[PDB]
RNA sequence: AGCGGGGCCUCACGAUCCUUCUGACCUUUUGGGUUUUAAGCAGGAGGUGUCAGAAAAGUUACCACAGGGAUAACUGGCUUG
RNA sequence: CGGGCCCAUACCCGGCCGUCGCUGGCAGUCGGCAGAGCGAGAAAGAGAGUGGCGCGGACGCUACGCCGCGACGAGUAGGAG
RNA sequence: GGCCACGGCGUCCCCCGCGAGCGCACGGGGUCGGCGGCGAUGUCGGCUACCCACCCGACCCGUCUUGAAACACGGACCAAGGAGUCUAACACGUGCGCGAGUCGGGGGCUACGAAAGCCGCCGUGGCGCAAUGAAGGUGAAGGCCGGCGGCGCCGCCGGCCGAGGUGGGAUCCCGAGGCCUUCCAGUCCGCCGAGGGCGCACCACCGGCCCGUCUCGCCCGCCGCGCCGGGGAGGUGGAGCACG
RNA sequence: CGUGAAACCGUUAAGAGGUAAACGGGUGGGGUCCGCGCAGUCCGCCCGGAGGAUUCAACCCGGCGGCCGGUCCGGCCGUGCCGGCGGGGCGGAUCUCCCGCUCCCGUCGGCGGGGGACCGCCCCCCGGCCGGCGACCGGCCGCCGCCGGGCGCAUUUCCACCG
RNA sequence: GACCCACUCCCCGGCGCCGGGGGGCCCAAGUCCUUCUGAUCGAGGCCCAGCCCGUGGACGGUGUGAGGCCGGUAGCGGCCCCCGGCGCGCCGGGCCCGGGUCUUCCCGGAGUCGGGUUGCUUGGGAAUGCAGCCCAAAGCGGGUGGUAAACUCCAUCUAAGGC
């Protein structure tokens, strides 16, 4: 996410800044020479950025160097990403209510018989 | 009563369950006993490996984990009979051995084998009368330097072979690895009845030509 | 560092009397004996303390170098002052304000000072 | 921080000798009270015998 | 810590917290899960539906040591070796392309997921799938077969 | 042109489990193969009328227990056919 | 029907206590190496440069601290600090 | 006659940028730069605590209850004891460590100490990184450029672009002009700002991909040309993917 | 027979007593005690009056300390870098001389292991720049400050009283 | 059985000699000076050896509160008794003991298995285990291969005797 949206066009060689945690991804080859404040920055991560040649800051770092944030990049990991969410919303067992059930275990015997087929009763 | 989402449970608790309670309290005490003991049975054999007799070379056995090697119970008397040591003396100088392992192939039987020729090779033998030598025992040399090792005598670790970069040949690139899969198991689903319907089919045609 | 220190040390140190609805520090070098991060006798760099000499007359004014912040034995030198009020008032003021030694503290200084002194002075 | 002084090694008779050694960065490791009471805390309950 | 639950805060309350006109009483449901038809049928249908019946077949002995099967992806699967393996081959022109064995790694089929950097391979599988060959012959290489 | 997948419209009917019939060059039947059998998948049917669906006769003046002034018999209160 | 008069915890003015809001203000205690300010209808500099004697200045800021403006204050079952 | 937030010169066009002092106060919440008495064995002060009197008010608590002071029940008085605890599971919310990984809890090696430290070819394993189907099984982007064959489509090809779009989006970016001490020009820093943009998280909507199922269809492959294997277009079912 | 509470009881002292006692708000009256109250606060500056000192400023010597040398000399350190005809430990799913095993009539060819090359990290020896010494300084010079001792001898400075 | 190779290192009944367990008796230093108290174990001091010991500063007793008053505590500290094993030579006793190849022979557990039914039991589902009754075996046989049955191939053990 951060080379993606730091990659958009108009906003080069500008200074990113995560209020969490920048988590290094495996499943990417390049790393741009990137400018990076962040609270904390895994060991991996750090070490990939740095070997690209980027720089990272804290947030006292970056109080000196642009107090206002004036050239600046304002990220957020994704607020949905918990697996909790995938069990809000409209409750199962009702039309078009495409919630996660809290079942035990997932398999045959699990959960899947009455509400579920439209053999055994009736399908939502 | 169930209240508002949640995930209904089924606690096996319907038994006389705070009657059979296992503490581990003696836990630290059991550990301490184990260390114990065993320290007292390796200074109790003096100079033998303190992890007792050699163990074999052995493949797991479900497709799950059968590509790892471990140890196993014995040596198999057919590797015994090739490595040219006796059923009744491998046990005297410290080889496990087992009768009831088969050897499906030659080579676990071949690198079990070498194995017992290492093993062999390793051992230093005392004489039990130290003041007479014998012919297969050692001499004072290697009497004075022999001393027990810890851990198990021949680590038994499974490694990979070295596979070196190759340029890719046409028929390499060519190949359908999906298809030829979809097809395998295609044949071995349909096998059977296809030689059954080719018997009926021989069976009209020589109904028809005789 | 001196802000890190006072956030280690502002509620949970061996010098703090909390009774009576009042707040207390009774470590050597603090004037007004309070918790304060301003008046605290230990985490700062350069700190002053007046105390009464053994000898039972004048004050002794102890100031903090700026070298030996690690090592204690030679980290404050002690000034010993018997002199008239007058003098000794001024004496401490200028050794505060010429120097320009942490003067956020010299008019406290001087009123310790005095009191000192005045208590010195027999009762009537 | 990154600046790490020298710390000498002081002999039986209270004055230091000529020996001294670079100071280790676990000194400069960041102190965190909060977490040492954490773990304090949660490490000497695992010496209590049972009562019952 | 019980000097930090709600226990404390409830001394001089009469009813601790649970009403005067419904007292706490013992189990004024049943005990269990029980009722899930009768009387807590609709708690039961609208969050967990499918809960009653039956379905499918049934397998007698089963062995999931038969059924594993471990899978990867073409997104992780440069990870597996060493990404000098990976800069060796990139910056060699003699084109050989390295071997990769998912089953040493501890992966038997071979999903193709994502992206696959444009770099010669050979894929080492006991399984793969019809897009994950697919990908890697568009990069150009080799998929082996093994036991 | 259109109209028609029941009755001019407002009613006329029934879940899980089990049984029965219908459908596929359908899946499994387990170390492999052939063949009966059995189990699956989808759609109907056999019914719960206490109709969101336990399998169910009385008596106690020999009686028991937990309770109810949420509820009768006697008194008191409103009303006065 | 007319003037006057009496008083509730209601209304008005004033003091004090707490809660809420302004997610208000204060690191500017920048002092002889000095020059006192940010409250006033209407955006943004006590801006920088280039040519035409006497040695003096209260309190403060446990920032989880201190200070200022307004509004508000019933309560069983129950919740939270 | 009476009143006024009227008060100099200089021309050009119209009609006809800093005076000095003082002092008074209906002026960002009280001061006196005003006074008088009484005090050693009987007086002074002590809103609270002890006793008494008077005026006003005032029914006995807990509890069920629509309704309790009740002619509803429990209660003579005092002291001590006395009732939401622990284990396991789950769910969400908060704090911490690490982080696509994480966890030694079992084992092993080294008075307080039955603690602590260590093990990595002891991570076996659990949870997470992939879903779907009853199951056999399957298992998560495309387009363009130029030609050959059976307009277009498919494959041999080579090369290139390459991992969505619309709307709203905190913040960030650019800048028509402007922020004075006589007046002119222009230089550096800073600030404000018409208008215009690259858009985080998230929300809604539209496309797309994976598995099951249904309909319409023609192409491709060969060690076994087959009741073989693979593919497309359009609907629909899923606790999926769509840079963790 | 440690300490010895409450309920309840006796006696002494005080007060009170026809709407049971008891209670809230406001006063008044009387008690037992407290203030060890009963001639009323002080703290700085200045004027005046009486007194007494080692006694002020300046100057000299010595010691210590704080801030510096636009760019003084010398050091140390880097979650700094660049150089290297340097010397090494660790790791690599990056390559490749010999030894052991087995397969052959001292041999072609296979397997395991040891040896070397390369890459990446780190420690050390040398050199060159950047920054810091405000988590991390030594000498010299300059200013300022303080302390001790002299010299200063009383229209200075300071002590205690009075109006 | 034949043909080759190899070997005089096993065990015990008694005797004599070589160095963990139970018990007993023991092993440092203030009652120093002054001063509190009914009584000190309280308080102050004991220098330039900051009273003395410390591998002993655990505890208990003694007229409150003791490292040095007593028992103890630390020590691979001491001495004195009894028992076992690991070793030693001796006297005697049992036994004169092996392996490789070829050839010829030998080779197994029954009212049990298995089947039908009944009852209990198990997660075991056209019957997991056990038991009663009836039927009741074979020897290229027999059991098992988690869905009843026939046919046909493989895989794997050798039940109904024991430590
Ligand atoms: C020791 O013997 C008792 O206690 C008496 C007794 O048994 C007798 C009556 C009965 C056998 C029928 O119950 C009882 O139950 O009396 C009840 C009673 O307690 C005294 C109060 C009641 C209620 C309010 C006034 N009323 C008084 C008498 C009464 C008379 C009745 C009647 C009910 C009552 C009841 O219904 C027909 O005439
Ligand atoms: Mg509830
Ligand atoms: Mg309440
Ligand atoms: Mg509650
Ligand atoms: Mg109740
Ligand atoms: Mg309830
Ligand atoms: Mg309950
Ligand atoms: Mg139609
Ligand atoms: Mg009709
Ligand atoms: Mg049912
Ligand atoms: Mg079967
Ligand atoms: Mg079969
Ligand atoms: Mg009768
Ligand atoms: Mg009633
Ligand atoms: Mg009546
Ligand atoms: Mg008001
Ligand atoms: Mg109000
Ligand atoms: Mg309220
Ligand atoms: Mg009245
Ligand atoms: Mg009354
Ligand atoms: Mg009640
Ligand atoms: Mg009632
Ligand atoms: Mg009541
Ligand atoms: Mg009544
Ligand atoms: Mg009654
Ligand atoms: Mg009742
Ligand atoms: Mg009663
Ligand atoms: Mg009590
Ligand atoms: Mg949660
Ligand atoms: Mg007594
Ligand atoms: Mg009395
Ligand atoms: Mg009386
Ligand atoms: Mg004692
Ligand atoms: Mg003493
Ligand atoms: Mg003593
Ligand atoms: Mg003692
Ligand atoms: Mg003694
Ligand atoms: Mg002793
Ligand atoms: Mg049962
Ligand atoms: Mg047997
Ligand atoms: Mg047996």
């Amino acid at each position: 996410r951060m080379i993606r949206k730091m990659k958009l066009p108009g906003r080069e060689n500008k200074t990113a800044v995560v209020v969490g945690t920048v988590t290094d991804d495996v499943r990417v080859q390049e790393v741009p020479k990137l400018k990076v404040c962040a609270l904390r920055v895994t060991s991996r991560a750090r070490s990939r950025i740095l070997k690209a040649g980027g720089k990272i800051l804290t947030f006292d770092q970056l109080a000196l160097d642009s107090p206002k944030g004036r050239g600046t990049v304002l990220l957020s990991g994704p607020r949905k990403g918990r697996e909790v969410y995938r069990h809000f919303g409209k409750a199962p067992g009702t039309p078009h209510s495409h919630t996660k059930p809290y079942v035990r275990s997932k398999g045959r015997k699990f959960e899947r018989a009455r509400g579920r087929r439209a053999s055994r009763g009736y399908k939502n | 009563a169930p209240s508002r989402n949640g995930m209904i449970l089924k606690p096996h608790f319907h038994k006389d369950w705070q009657r059979r309670v296992a503490t581990w309290f003696n836990q630290p005490a059991r550990k301490i006993r184990r260390r114990k003991a065993r320290q007292a049975r390796a200074r109790r054999i003096a100079p033998r490996p303190a992890a007792g007799p050699i163990r074999p070379i052995v493949r797991c056995p479900t497709v799950r984990y059968h590509t790892k090697v471990r140890a196993g119970r014995g040596f198999s008397l057919e590797e015994l009979r090739v490595a040219g040591i006796h059923k009744k003396v491998a046990r005297t100088i410290g080889i496990s051995v087992d009768p009831r392992r088969r050897n499906k192939s030659t080579e676990s039987l071949q690198a079990n084998v070498q194995r017992l020729k290492e093993y062999r090779s390793k051992l230093v033998l005392f004489p039990r009368k130290p003041s007479a030598p014998k012919k297969g025992d050692s001499s004072a040399e290697e009497l004075k330097l022999a001393t027990q090792l810890t851990g198990p005598v021949m680590p038994i670790r499974n490694v990979f072979k070295k596979e070196k970069a190759r340029v890719i040949t046409e028929e390499e690139k060519n190949f359908k690895a999906f298809a030829s899969l979809r097809m395998a198991r295609a044949n071995a689903r349909l096998f059977g009845i296809r030689a059954k319907r080719a018997k009926e089919a021989a069976e009209q045609d020589v109904e028809k030509k005789k | 560092s001196a802000h890190l220190q006072w956030m280690v040390v502002r509620n949970c140190s061996s010098f703090l009397i909390k009774r009576n609805k009042q707040t207390y520090s009774t470590e050597p070098n603090n004037l007004k004996a309070r918790n304060s991060f301003r008046y605290n006798g230990l985490i700062h760099r350069k700190t002053v303390g007046v105390e009464p000499a053994a000898d039972g007359k004048g004050v002794v004014v102890v100031m903090k170098r700026r070298s030996g912040q690690r090592k204690p034995a030679t980290s404050y030198v002690r000034t010993t002052i018997n002199k008239n009020a007058r003098a000794t008032l001024s004496s401490i003021r200028h050794m505060i304000r010429k120097n320009k030694y942490h003067p956020d503290l010299r008019m406290a200084a001087i009123r310790r000072a005095s009191a000192i002194l005045r208590s010195q002075k027999p009762v009537m | 921080a990154c600046a790490r002084p020298l710390i000498s090694v002081y002999s039986e008779k209270g004055e230091s000798s000529g020996k001294n050694v670079t100071l280790p960065a676990v000194f400069k490791a960041p102190i965190r009270p909060d977490i040492v009471n954490f773990v304090h805390t949660n490490l000497r309950k695992n010496n209590r015998q049972p009562y019952a | 810590p019980s000097r930090l639950r709600k226990t404390r805060k409830l001394r001089g309350h009469v009813s601790h917290g649970h009403g005067r006109i419904g007292k706490h009483r013992k189990h004024p449901g049943g005990r269990g899960n029980a009722g899930g038809m009768h009387h807590h049928r609709i708690n039961f249908d609208k969050y967990h539906p499918g809960y009653f019946g039956k379905v499918g077949m049934r397998h007698y002995h089963l062995k999931r040591n038969q059924s594993f099967c471990p899978t990867v992806n073409l997104d992780k699967l440069w990870t597996l070796v060493s990404e000098q393996t990976r800069v060796n081959a990139a910056k060699n022109k003699t084109g050989a392309a390295p071997i990769i064995d998912v089953v040493r790694s501890g992966y038997y089929k071979v999903l193709g997921k994502g992206k696959l950097p444009k770099q010669p391979v050979i894929v080492k599988a006991k399984f793969f799938s019809r897009r994950a060959e697919e990908k890697i012959k568009g990069v150009g290489g080799a998929c082996v077969l093994v036991a």
